[PDB]
């Protein structure tokens, strides 16, 4: 969190758009499609989202479940 | 009921 | 409660917003850049190509939504959510086309299926993590 | 029925009918056929409360509309202007705003 | 002395009157709806007689119903001066 | 003793208790009887500044 996942965040926060409006029902679902393809082209074709961020993050989600997971098997084993 | 065995 | 104290970096909360209430459309906070991210994983991949969830599993939501939720920013994500708000239009219009190559239909199922798996991720790290509110000024009388 | 089952046994007891039947009895016919009956009855009534239903002019109609034009308007929403939400949400027909549309 | 007429007061406390006559009637007519919770005097046989002459004759005024006057002044009491209140309101 | 010391600092309370799916009012609602009374023009005289 505080080492490759922090620097990918800051990285990736100037990548995003400064704003982004949700655009009303009226402009129809499709083109709200294309409105956010648009928005977030360079997050869609950042090179390392899912190589890096998505694997970092994936880590850090394995070792909150098996904290949790851990504690209910030892729940068992304690009653 | 606090449990000393755990530190409490 | 000992990991949220590992995102003490301003970029994860971001600046003081503009109105003195909330960000809207800035996207300065993380839930922004994970709605961007859920953007992303969303997209429908070819036939034989592999899924983000067949690749990563449940263990990249739970982070994702983790860090939403020690953040506190679980409320703000569920109103400005990019793809939450596609599905939202979509059941309305019930349109169905391919944009960018994206099958809108097949996109939004999608979208609905992370949709209840976010709300089961957060709604249980809420459980776990079972005071004071900011007022605001009613108009003042420039008089006194 | 009952009105009259009640009276008969007030003057077979008492030896006269219920003090109230006679003009219980006469509205109770009357207003046999309420609205027709009230039609007839509100003529003097007609200047007054055509004066308050007329003056609905300024609240019905717009409270009245359709989704389309709920959602034109951005109806309830808190975030379709996002540099107004700390602005205190205001008419000057605060009791308006909220009155029953079914009311 | 219109500034006497005390419109606010009397308009506040006939409409909540009038709820009050709302609801009372409400339950007679339920009640007088279902010949289960009807009065027992209009489902008896024996009765219905009777019954018919008083409303051809209604407002304008029998064997069994002379022995049951004391019953029947009890038993419509009741919904009959709720009628009679909502002659007054 | 020290292995259960060492996973103490990991703990805090589970704030759970146990009670019934429904509990009674202490004193149930008394059945109020009905009795009519003519309408009075004059209930409201108090609240506020009233006119007699």
């Amino acid at each position: 969190l505080q080492g490759t996942i922090l620097q990918y965040v800051k990285t990736l926060m100037e990548v995003m758009p400064k704003i982004c409006r949700l655009p009303r029902h009226e402009y129809g679902s499709p083109g709200i499609l294309e409105f956010f393809h648009h928005q977030l082209k360079d997050i869609v074709e950042y090179a390392e989202l899912k190589t890096v961020c998505f694997q970092n993050l994936r880590e850090v989600g394995n070792a909150i479940l098996f904290c949790l997971l851990i504690e209910q098997s030892l729940s068992l084993e304690e009653v | 009921r606090s449990m000393s065995t755990f530190g409490k | 409660t000992r990991i949220r104290s590992f995102l003490d970096d301003p970029i994860w909360r971001g600046p003081l917003p503009s109105n003195g209430v909330m960000h809207v459309d800035e996207c300065v906070e993380f839930h922004r850049l994970w709605s961007a991210m859920q953007f992303v994983y969303c997209i429908p991949v070819g036939t034989h190509e592999f899924t983000v969830e067949q690749c990563f599993g449940d263990g990249l939501h739970w982070a994702g939504c983790m860090i939403i939720v020690l953040l506190g920013q679980q409320r703000r994500f569920a109103v400005l959510d990019f793809c939450y708000h596609l599905l939202k239009v979509q059941k309305h219009d019930g349109k169905d086309e391919i944009i960018k190559n994206v099958p809108l239909k097949k996109m939004v199922e999608r979208i609905r299926k992370f949709q209840i798996l976010n709300d089961e991720i957060i709604t249980i790290l809420d459980k776990y993590l079972k005071e004071h509110v900011r007022c605001f000024q009613p108009p003042i009388h420039q008089s006194l | 029925a009952i009105i009259g089952l009640y009276n008969y046994a007030h003057e077979m007891t008492h030896g006269a009918s219920d003090r109230e039947y006679p003009r219980l009895g006469q509205m109770i016919v009357d207003y046999e056929n309420p609205l027709k009956k009230m039609m007839e009855e509100f003529v003097p009534h007609s200047k007054s409360l055509s004066d308050a239903l007329i003056s609905l002019q300024m609240v019905y109609p717009r409270r009245n509309l359709s989704a389309d034009q709920w959602r034109n308007a951005q109806l309830l929403s808190l975030i379709s202007a996002p540099s107004t939400m700390l602005n205190p949400a205001q008419s000057d027909t605060m009791p308006c705003e909220y009155l029953s549309l079914d009311a | 002395q219109p500034s006497q007429q005390k419109l606010a007061e009397k308009l506040t406390i006939l409409n909540d009157r009038g709820v009050g006559m709302l609801t009372r009637l409400y339950n007679i007519k339920k009640a007088c709806g279902d010949p289960k919770a009807k009065p027992s005097y209009l489902i008896d046989k024996n009765l219905e007689s009777a019954v018919k002459f008083i409303v051809r004759k209604f407002p304008a005024v029998l064997a069994q119903l002379q022995k049951e006057k004391s019953e029947i002044l009890k038993n419509l009491a009741l919904y009959y001066f709720t009628f009679v209140d909502v002659m007054e309101f | 003793k020290v292995a259960r010391r060492e996973i103490g600092i990991l703990t805090t309370n589970k704030n759970t208790s146990r009670t019934h799916k429904i509990i009674a009012p202490a004193n149930l609602e008394r059945p109020v009887r009905y009795i009519r009374k003519p309408i009075d023009y004059t209930i409201l005289d108090d609240i506020g500044h009233g006119v007699k």
